[PDB]
């Protein structure tokens, strides 16, 4: 048989899908596999078909997406949450304001037949078996995962900060020489330190990691010298970790 | 017995079509836009201007750079910054980079399977080797442009307040001008391929076409006046005076009227209002095909995108020449977050994009966004009606194919429509 792969969409910018779709010899790098649901490129997809690997992109932001992830979980052997939207609830997850206030601010008092929920990751409603990180994730994050799966192995995630990748390429640390509030120390690696490589601080697009190794002589020292309060770091980290209940503790520990 | 298309394939975002039919024929076409809302307009209220400026591109991946670059203009108008000549040039060129990649994506991977019998562009790889080879070269030019200048083809963190975080070596821009003018014959090929595709007469009728009038003297993306094809022209900050939105029960996106009627925005709307402003091979391809680029048919949208690919490929060889002649270029300038209000209207690949930003205390107090697909959703509903009326008694799966063909001609990015 062939490995049945599907790709399914919650609420998202479709960028994670588009990154896959733009991988050029994509067909020639999944030769073991067949793509049985992917509505963005295939008019013949079927949603309630069972699959070996399910890729879900986006936050659970409607009542129908709730009942939907319970269907994919039921119909799929491996559930892979893909992207900052599906892994952490995304940039649409960093107001804490309740749904009504947001509904009222954008739509006025109007109503809509469908039911909007508060942005929420896939982990909130079903068991996720793997996460591919980033907003969007790299091409190599998909090559690696699709690659390791289609041989029978199981993929594993990088757990060290961007800073290792930034020093290896020799980028000047814009946190130090420039005092921009780079989230590298607390964002997992993988992107080849793209943003510091262009002279811009990292905004954490690949999800918070724990600062359990003194990669700075004193991150506390630099953070205070360049004038960035604990409240200022926690909020910048919310941009991509609006539901991470440890984020508050990792920062306070840093400033310890 | 309504006829429903639950999930429309080969568009961006989640959407459906449902046709209500009765004794008098077809009564109603509802485009069910279920793509959940993400409340961009609300949650960036009371966040710092750069923090929100970094998040506005996650509205949409196909038009990512259009979002970031239009929101930048608006913020840079609020705080009263003004860019520099060459920083604005390279801005227009990163935008063009998004024009080419989006157009090529849409013409080749989303539309063309319908005319070829294929459910999927992935499938026609071995029957249309030459065509896809050309698709991937044009798409990948545009993708390379956005990597070099924006840092990434999706979500361009190199475009910042005041200019760019880092500008490439001069040799790279010169290689871009090489890769550009090599693409020109591929852009023409595409025009010709699409010039020979059927503009189905069932949707032929009158359309109102709104486009941003370009400042300067060429077919462009930036400007301060919105023309309508009736012969009107109104200022971009007054967009709220001449264009009225409203919720509807079957959509998370907000419809829009101009003088109380549906209109359409995009590549054809720009060709209607602004074709005299072309030049280069685009001019002739327009002048030799005026009867294929009429305002009276949404399928004319597809060929106009092909015509635009040709133009912007030339338009960008000239814009780089401008930037290359302010060499060297300090990549960005200081920007004082003095309070202000700023409205910007650009042409995203799908039509007009309007960002309205207000800054109090270097924070965002007010934000208003309307995406070209949100404009278009009303016209789309009417054109599907005309299709579905000449075929509600045909075979359903056949009705389905042509309804969706109509929808795909707008190049809907639904994610843009529900921000
Ligand atoms: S994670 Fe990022 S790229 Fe992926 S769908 Fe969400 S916003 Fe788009
Ligand atoms: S703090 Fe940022 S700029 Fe400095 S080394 Fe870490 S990732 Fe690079
Ligand atoms: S540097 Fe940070 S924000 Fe930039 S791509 Fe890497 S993880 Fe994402
Ligand atoms: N093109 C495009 Fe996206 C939409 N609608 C934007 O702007
Ligand atoms: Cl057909
Ligand atoms: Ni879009």
């Amino acid at each position: 048989g062939k490995v049945r792969i599907g790709f399914y969409a919650l609420t998202s910018c479709y960028g994670c899908q588009l990154q896959l779709a733009m991988m050029d010899e994509l067909l020639q790098l999944i030769p073991n596999a067949e793509i049985v649901c992917w509505f963005m490129i295939d008019r013949d997809s079927i949603e309630d078909e069972k699959v070996d690997i399910a890729f879900i992109e986006g936050s659970v932001s409607t009542e129908e997406e709730v009942e939907l992830v319970k269907k994919i979980r039921e119909n799929a052997k491996i559930v892979v949450a893909v992207g900052a939207c599906a892994v952490q609830g995304g940039v649409q997850s960093w107001s804490e304001k309740p749904l009504e206030e947001l509904w009222k601010k954008v739509y006025g008092d109007a109503k809509v037949k469908f039911q909007p929920k508060k942005a929420e990751p896939v982990s909130k409603y079903i068991k996720v078996d793997y996460n591919i990180y980033g907003c969007p994730p790299e091409k190599k994050d998909f090559l690696y995962a699709l690659g390791t799966f289609l041989i029978g192995s199981w993929p594993e995630d990088i757990d060290y900060p961007v800073c290792l990748e930034c020093r290896l390429n020799g980028h000047p640390c814009i946190l130090l020489e420039k005092g921009e509030p780079c989230l590298g120390p607390v964002t997992r690696a993988g992107c080849n330190a793209r943003c510091p490589g262009f002279g811009v601080a990292c905004i954490g697009c690949r999800g918070a990691i724990g600062y359990d190794v003194a990669w700075f002589d004193s991150l506390a020292k630099v953070f205070k010298e360049a004038g960035m309060t604990k409240e200022e770091i926690i909020e910048r980290m919310k941009m991509f970790n609006g539901h991470d209940e440890r984020v508050e503790k990792m920062v306070a520990k840093i400033f310890s | 017995l309504p006829i429903t298309i639950d999930h429309i394939a080969r568009v961006e975002g989640k959407g459906g079509v449902e046709i209500i039919i009765g004794d008098d024929g077809v009564k109603e076409v509802k485009l069910n836009i279920i793509e959940g809302p993400r409340f961009f307009e609300a949650i960036t209220i009371g966040k710092k201007l750069e923090e929100a400026l970094a998040i506005y591109p996650r509205i949409c991946s196909f038009c990512s750079a259009a979002h970031k670059l239009t929101a930048l203009e608006a913020a840079e108008k609020a705080v009263g910054f003004v860019p520099r000549e060459e920083i604005q040039a390279l801005r227009e060129v990163l935008y063009i980079g998004d024009m080419i990649e989006s157009h090529a994506l849409h013409l080749y991977l989303l539309v063309l399977p319908d005319y070829r019998g294929y459910s999927s562009p992935l499938k026609m790889v071995n029957e249309y080797k030459r065509e896809i080879e050309i698709a991937l070269k044009l798409k990948n030019l545009g993708t390379w442009m956005m990597d070099i200048l924006g840092s990434r083809a999706i979500h361009q963190e190199n475009a910042v307040l005041g200019g760019f975080g880092k500008l490439p070596e001069k040799s790279v821009l010169e290689k871009m001008k090489a890769e550009l003018r090599e693409a020109l014959p591929l852009a023409e090929y595409t025009f010709e391929l699409f010039a020979k595709l059927e503009q189905y007469s069932e949707v032929e009728g009158p359309i109102t076409h709104l486009a941003v009038k370009p400042r300067g003297d060429a077919y462009g993306i930036y400007g301060d006046y919105i023309k309508a094809s009736d012969g009107e022209e109104f200022p971009s900050e007054k967009y709220r005076d001449y264009i009225k939105e409203f919720v509807v029960e079957h959509s998370f996106a907000k419809h829009s009227h101009y003088k109380g009627r549906p209109f359409m925005v995009g590549a054809i709307s720009r060709v209607i209002n602004n074709a005299d402003l072309l030049y280069g091979k685009a001019k002739e391809l327009y002048e030799a095909n005026k009867d294929l680029l009429k305002g009276t048919n949404p399928f004319a949208n597809n060929l106009a995108q092909a015509l635009e690919i040709v133009y912007f490929i030339e338009r960008a060889i000239d814009l780089l020449d401008e930037a290359l002649a302010k060499w060297p270029i300090k990549p960005r300038d200081e920007v004082e977050i003095k309070d202000g209000f700023g409205v910007s209207t650009t042409e995203a690949p799908r039509g007009i994009l309007v960002y309205a930003l207000k800054v109090e205390n270097g924070r965002v107090s007010y934000a208003d966004i309307i995406t070209p697909t949100a404009f278009n959703l009303a016209m789309m509903e009417e054109h599907v009606r005309m299709m579905a009326e000449k075929h509600y008694n045909d075979d359903p799966e056949r009705l389905k194919i042509l309804a969706e063909m109509v929808v795909r001609a707008y190049d809907p990015c639904i994610s843009c429509s529900v921000h």
